[PDB]
């Protein structure tokens, strides 16, 4: 009986054999998780005289 | 002497309306543009000086 | 620990040294539940601070904190206010930064306040509370030869 198993966690599948593994064992979602720049209040209060 | 010149910022996105725009500009948006080219402006300035 | 005679002597001292206002009063609306501002002048604090401020009391008792739920109508509420008190309106910067371990040495009868870690020993800690009066600074910008500033 063909059976999955486990891949992962060291357990070959029934169909692979002795050198062989699961090419694709998990998927990636492509978009990261960022933050965000932290706001600034002193900054806008000054104006700026050049030398 | 009322004067308003380091009042912390304008009133943020949730205030009042004055258009019926689905979008609205607000204050913040174009005080953060003005800051943002401000910097090109104040170097030229120099050479006409 | 900061006091309603404190911010009074505050204002007092303000206003005898010739500092323009900042803002102006407000007077009710007609929601139900809506209280008038008397408040002229902008203070910025420190994240920490807000519940000792919401904890005072003034001189007859009473609260002295109105929270920016109550005249939020017939007014123009700021980025990060919190509420107004006396005749400052308070601002929550949350990028307050503050001294450690500056205070005098920490024993065990502290009733609660923060200390830190100075060379083995506790110190408490001192936070600032901020008013920017008008025309007080000028940034500087250096030409950099030919850069676009900044």
């Amino acid at each position: 009986m063909l059976n999955y198993n486990a891949p992962t966690d060291g357990q070959k599948s029934s169909i692979d054999g002795a050198n062989s593994d699961q090419m694709q064992t998990f998927f990636w979602l492509k978009k990261a998780i960022i933050t965000a720049r932290k706001e600034q209040y002193f900054m806008p209060l000054a104006s700026v005289t050049n030398m | 002497q009322n004067t308003d010149s380091m009042v912390p910022l304008p009133d943020p996105s949730q205030a009042t309306k004055l258009t019926s725009w689905k979008n609205e500009l607000s204050l913040q948006a174009l005080k953060a543009d003005l800051d943002a080219a401000k910097p090109s402006h104040t170097a030229m300035m120099i050479k006409v000086k | 620990v900061v006091s309603y005679k404190n911010l009074m002597r505050l204002d007092q001292i303000l206003t005898e040294n010739r500092t323009p206002t900042q803002t102006t009063i407000i007077t009710g609306s007609r929601m139900i539940d809506t209280k008038v501002i008397g408040a002229t002048r902008v203070m910025y604090v420190g994240s920490e601070l807000v519940p000792e401020l919401k904890a005072m009391k003034d001189l007859f008792g009473n609260k002295a904190f109105i929270e920016t739920q109550h005249y939020a109508d017939a007014g123009t509420i700021m980025n990060g206010e919190v509420g107004s008190i006396d005749k400052f309106r308070i601002i929550q910067v949350p990028e307050m930064l503050h001294w450690a371990g500056a205070g005098a040495q920490a024993t065990g009868a502290n009733p609660g306040y923060r200390t830190s870690m100075v060379s083995g020993q506790e110190h408490y800690d001192v936070y600032p509370m901020l008013v920017v009066g008008d025309d007080s600074f000028t940034s500087i910008g250096f030409q950099t030869d030919g850069k676009s500033l900044k």
